[PDB]
RNA sequence: AAUAAAAUAUUACUUUGGAUAGUUUAGUUUCCUGGGCGAUGAAGAACGCAAUGAAUUGCGAUAAGUGAUAGGAACAAUAAAAUGUGAAUAUCCAAAAUUUGAAUGCUUGAAAGUAUACUAAGGUAUAUAUGAUAUUCAAUAUCCA
RNA sequence: CUGUUGCUUAUAGACGAUGGCAUCAGAAAUCGGUGUUGUAAGCUUUAGAGUUUCUUAAUCAAUACUCUCGGGUAUUGAAUG
RNA sequence: GGGAACGGGCUUGAUUGGAACGGCGGGGAAAGAAGACCCUGUUGAGCUUGACUCUAAUUUAUCAUGUGAUUUCACUCAUUUCGUUAAAUGUUAAAAAAACAUUAAAGAAACAGGCGAUUGAAAGAGAUAGACGGGGAGUUUGGCUGG
RNA sequence: UGAAACUGUCCUUAGUGCAGAUCUUGGUGGUAGUAGCAAAUACUAAGAAGAGGAAAAAAACAUCUUAGAACUGAAGAGGAGAAAGGUUCCUAAACAACAUUACUUGGAUUAGGGUGAAUCGAUCCUAAAUUACAGAUGGAAAUCCUUAAGAAAAGGAUUGAAAGGGAAUAAGAUUAAUAGUUCUUAAUCAAGAGAAAUGGUAACAUAUCAUGAACUUUAAAAUGGAGUGUGAAAAUCUACGGAAGAGUUCUCUUUUCUUCUUAACAAAAGUAAAUUCCACUGAAAUGAAUCAAUCAGAGAAGUGGAAUUUAUUGGCUUUGUAAGAAAUUCAAUGAAUUGUGGUAUUUUUGCAGUCUUCAUAAAAAUUAAAGGGAAUCUUUUGCUCGUACUAAUAACCGCAACAGGUCUCCAAGAAGCAAAAUCUUUAGUUAAAUAGAAUAACGCAGGUAAGGGAAGUCGGCAACAUAGCUCUGUAAGUUAGCAAGAAAGAGUAGCUCUGGUGAUUAUCGAAUCAGAACUUUAAAGGUUAGGGGAAUCCGACUGUUUAAUAAAAACAUAGCAUUCUGAUAAAUCUAAAAGGUUCAUUACAGAAUGUGAUUUCUGCCCAGUGCUCUG
RNA sequence: GAUUCACGCAGUGUUAACGUGCAAAUUACUUGUCAUAUUUGAGUAUAGGGGCGAAAGACUCAUCGAACUAUCUAGUAGCUGG
């Protein structure tokens, strides 16, 4: 789950996450919060484990 | 005072015609060479009910004489027309019921309807249900003919004015007495907003010139000049007579 | 006596808002969106509903098989079998009648 | 029933926020703004509304590109 | 309403953002008179007319 | 006839309230100098950016600020970092300048949008009227072959 | 001495007041008297029109017979103990 | 009793113990409201009308130069009113049938300086002048007075 | 007391002296611990947390759990939306203020968290209507025109509906909160990419099949209401055969109660109702048919076929989905089952004809087919925005947690004609401007009454009284339709029986009607539930009206009558206008008026004032 | 455009309650009505000597025998109060 700029669509978010972290993305769902930030739910391919990306990023 | 209801009618805000389900404009097809020096044949596809008018309307389908395709008109039904009938329009048409001919070809005593008051204007006179006009005489010197209007007045028109032979369908419409206020309410479903008419004497002096005092009356003569300004012109205008006739 | 609720955000019983209540597991009743009733094709001459063509929405005929939306006949799919028989007689008899009336009769 | 009872049906907006003045003065049916005089190009100002002139005019805002020009 | 335009929701969200009070550290600045936010409103106390 | 709970009267102290006295980084009037906006996008409106900010202030995706020039040791509510190899501070300077707005490709309600051309995305141009030049045309409008 | 208080106090009563008793105080049931209503629940009278079911035993059956002048209530503003 | 002619205060008398609870509706000429009935303002407003002075709309006469024989005629050339896909104008050559009719084989006539009718120098708009004009505008409706 | 400015004299200057102005602004008293904190049936006991039920009963105690007792009664005080609200949603800490007592409670304070779509909507189309360039008008701002005026737009510009039209998603599970949006499983749609067919007599039929350009046409999207009959599904009720669990059990009860289920999308064992066509044959002694009708020699009935509709394929049972889900039990994650019907009611949904209109009850986007003959299964993607919560006796509008107002969807049992009053089930709630004691007067709400019975009073005002169903019976008057439920009289309960109304060849099933014994407290009346008659006046009738003192004899109405107008007109808006309304019109029409159904009759007067004249 | 009941709606009577109210027009019973001249949502049109009116001078944001709002304006007062 990310927070992105509102002026980006699901297509640009999918490429951005793929390029930034070197992963594979198969589904993106976005909701724009009340403050103004767009929350993106990025689902990764089954081969790529999301738990290792979270530790690599810094969530763990 | 205020503005009388007659004044408010010329504004056209709630007094506009309720023409939404109306079929279209009922008139003759535009005059051309084939309607001036030949005949065109029309097929009466159907007969329908046009809201807001007492006469049925017929969907006639002429073939296009200059191009390829159809050319759909909307005539007014002469009494007797049926679906699938062939009607011929032109200067050489047969003198049957429903055919359209110039007013200069019909013999004296011929009954016509949907007469043009000026050549090419596609129908002015004798258009209400059950109405017609009769041919009185011809004047080949100036190519003008005399016809008797349904009001009884006599008019002079050019012999090139087209007309449809017969009488307009839906005759006897007004002979049935309206019985209920509801039936009168439904009469204006496709007409203006004018039905429930309040007597002027029942109003107040601000609203109407007839707005009376302690007894419902007019108080001044109700026969007025034609030059009366709007707002005070009510009752009878330029009346040469009044009362009942014996 | 399970009472249900509208699933979508439409709250009025319009024609496009038709619903059917069906049953599911455990006695659960859900809401199904049912389609509208559509008219069929009519003969262009007599205005009679043709036989052999289903009564479905105009876009649904695209999904139909190419042979399941028309009748294999001259003017098939736009005219009834009676609408066409009179056409053949009119086209033939009128042609024959004038073949002997003019052109050095 | 012209008082308390008749207020119950008031749930349809007449004015919404305008794009040029930011006030809830854009009339939806008239398609004009009662305050800043929308699509009319000239801003709506009247001499009888002298207080309305001192509420929104030059100098009541940031003056982003004119503060430097007059200082220069 | 449940249905709203994109611009209307962002101006709705800002009204949520501005319904806050003075942070405690700001109140401890020298020569401070700002203790409360007098531009505060509550949904059942005042309608924001928008 | 009788007591002083209540009631009334004066003084002192306390209380509710904020008059009076002292005071002013606020106003009013007159005068002096200018009277320096905008299609190179104005004034106005909206949204956003401080390590902890809701307003206000300053600013515009280079964000309570960047570079350059003067300036010389600070800031502070609490931590951090950077700092005479240059901290605050200042400027008719330079780079940058979101959505709108005369608003101007088309549409715009609180509408999310969208067409073409040039240099997938990004960035420019395309409103109306109009002066000059180039260019392609229309009218047997005047002649003429 | 007087007042408060207690008897969820009375012959009194809007509240005060007023009247009675306060350890032989008071209250409580229970018991008997005195009243009100009308014969409780259980089993018996084939009470009993009739239909079933054996076959001429049963079953079901408004209502009615005995136990029954029954049962229930009765100061709460009743009266003994 | 007198007084502004119906006192809680004044004068003369009747009479008075301080604090009050529950009621009630005689009084406080009780509260609510610069009387709304009447009158006075040289104060207004709605409405009406041959009240006075005007005005929109209506109407009539003159002016505003189309051509050829003030009026009477003929034309179109401004102009009025219409119709269309401005789709055969003008002059020469030559009701038996609810069906189809197109993208041509090897043709489908020319010319006018008018798209087609309609009106026509009349009408309409302008200026001046007479009439009409509560449809409308402004204003007025003296004083004395046993109210 | 107070802690930094101030004073006296002379001239000068003035925003220079307050008890009033219903004076302005601010603060504060008596009233006064007074009036009040009384609509919405209702709370009690044990325990827990908490400073917060103590005590000489200080008779009351907020919140949560359990038990008892209850209310809304399913057109709800239930579960969900549109507008409006805007973070009110969830959790935790905390209770200074607020919710007419109090609060550990809160829609209140503080701080975090929460709204996921190729399939739901906006986005797309047009309706009433609306706005631009050029043009026309105007002193002016600006107005007109919306395809007419145009070298503009094959044809006509912009906007306009979260209830109109519209490509495509369902079941189960999950969160403290989102879910046709997430997870699992299972699909669907769109835009891509990899001389040209048979069969049937015919109606017509073939896993894409089986070429089909310009041009033209047709159809669909797409069209009122009523009432009757009927197919199907669901809910309720019921018969048969059980499985599992629960309640009652000293009096009985083979008893009472609960569960026994299944999606989108597709398949085709079996089999329906209705309508329309096709082939054979030719109807009279006329038949066929419905509840009603209605149909036939331009052709009936009969036999045999074809097509369409019936909430996705193809309507119902059935099948894949799919039992692996879910529900009910059992055990300590693992095991058990999940038949068949009905000649019953309601709702929904189609269908079939009938009636009704001086009413005839939208358009476009988009799609298909025809006439014509020009030419020669796999895989990829599916963007922007809304999505939390209330939707109301506490989240909306009324100054408020206001007995007022505000558009909808789903809808159990009893009883009855009834979606009536009354009671209960699933769900919700017991708090919704504070309680305790006593049981005075005067009140508000609901009642009863001896004898009389309107004698009260302006007036039967208020209350009383009749009331359902069945049979008999019913006057004058009348527009011959009515009056009429006239008026008036009789019957009605419980138990035990009898007979009538059908389907299939004895069984099966429906409430309805009639009748007979016996008994009693002699029976519609717990709730619901018409007082009746004889006249007079006005309005003919159904209808509308002074929001907030007048609901009426007032207005409207159909009927009657009058006036003008040939459409370049009549009325009439605008300052003007190739401007605007009736008019998408044409005398059976448009416009302007008086009287007010039907019957009967509308008398005499043209001097005056209007109006008119061909003088 | 028949008679009635029901969901709803209105406002005939009590000239009941309340009348510093639940409410700047509400409550209870009673009454009338409860689908075609019907009820109702949204969109849209009509604006101040104007609009709309089955006509009460009714309605046009608690404002109507001429709305609200700002300017002329500190309108004028032989009249009232200080």
């Amino acid at each position: 789950v990310f927070l992105c700029e509102q002026k980006a669509n699901k297509t640009m978010i999918k490429k951005a996450v793929e390029k930034r972290y070197g992963v594979k993305v198969i589904k993106v769902n976005t909701l724009v919060r009340l403050d103004g930030l767009k929350k993106a739910f990025v689902r990764l391919a089954p081969d790529v484990e999301a738990m290792e990306v979270a530790t690599k990023i810094g969530l763990f | 005072g205020r503005r009388t209801l007659s004044q408010r009618k010329g504004r056209g805000s709630i007094f506009k015609s309720r023409s939404h389900h109306k079929l279209g404009v009922a008139q003759h097809r535009a005059i051309d060479f084939f309607e001036r020096h030949s005949t065109v044949r029309g097929l009466v596809k159907s007969i329908e009910h046009d809201p807001g008018r007492g006469a049925p309307l017929a969907r006639v389908v002429f073939r296009n004489p200059r191009q390829y395709g159809l050319d759909k008109e909307l005539f007014i039904c002469a009494e007797g027309l049926y679906s699938g009938q062939y009607i011929y329009c032109g200067s050489k048409a047969s003198l049957h019921i429903g055919n359209v001919l110039p007013i200069g070809q019909c013999p004296e005593g011929t009954v016509v309807c949907n007469v043009e008051s000026k050549p090419g204007d596609r129908g002015i006179i004798a258009r209400a249900s059950g109405n017609y006009a009769t041919v009185i005489s011809h004047n080949a010197d100036n190519e003008t003919t005399r016809i008797r209007l349904p009001s009884g007045a006599k008019k002079t028109l050019k012999s090139n004015c087209r007309a449809m032979v017969g009488i307009i369908a839906g005759g006897g419409r007004t002979e049935k007495p309206i019985l209920k206020a509801g039936v009168a309410y439904r009469m204006y479903k496709a007409k203006r907003t004018t039905w429930p008419r309040v007597r002027g004497v029942a109003m107040n002096p601000v609203d109407h010139p007839h707005g009376g005092g302690n007894h419902q009356h007019v108080g001044h003569p109700t026969t007025l000049k034609r030059s009366s300004p709007p707002g005070q012109k009510a009752g009878k205008v330029a009346a040469r007579r009044t009362g009942l006739i014996r | 006596a399970v009472r249900v609720t509208y699933v979508r955000k439409h709250s009025y019983n319009t024609k496009s808002n038709g619903i059917r209540i069906v049953k599911t597991a455990g006695g659960n009743m859900t809401v199904q969106h049912r389609q509208k009733i559509s008219n069929g094709v009519r003969c262009g001459d007599c205005g009679c509903v043709l036989a052999g063509i289903r009564h479905i929405r105009p876009h649904q005929y695209g999904w139909l098989g190419k042979s399941k939306r028309t009748v294999t006949r001259a003017y098939g799919g736009v005219k009834c079998h009676k609408c066409v028989q009179k056409k053949i007689l009119r086209a033939f008899l009128i042609n024959e009648h004038n073949l002997i009336k003019l052109a050095a009769a | 029933t012209k008082g308390t009872s008749c207020r119950g049906t008031r749930h349809n907006k007449t004015h919404i926020l305008c794009k040029r003045c930011g006030k809830r003065s854009w009339h939806l049916q008239k398609q004009r703004c009662a305050s800043c005089g929308y699509p009319d190009a000239k801003m709506r100002q009247y001499a009888w509304g002298y207080k309305a002139l001192r509420r929104r005019t030059q100098g009541t805002g940031r003056m982003r590109h004119l503060k430097i020009a007059l200082k220069r | 309403t449940g249905h709203k335009g994109f611009s209307y929701k962002l101006k709705l969200g800002k009204k949520i953002h501005q319904n806050r009070g003075v942070p405690q550290w700001f109140r401890m600045k020298t020569g401070n008179t700002i203790n409360y936010n007098f531009k505060r409103r509550h949904w059942n106390r005042r309608k924001m007319g928008m």
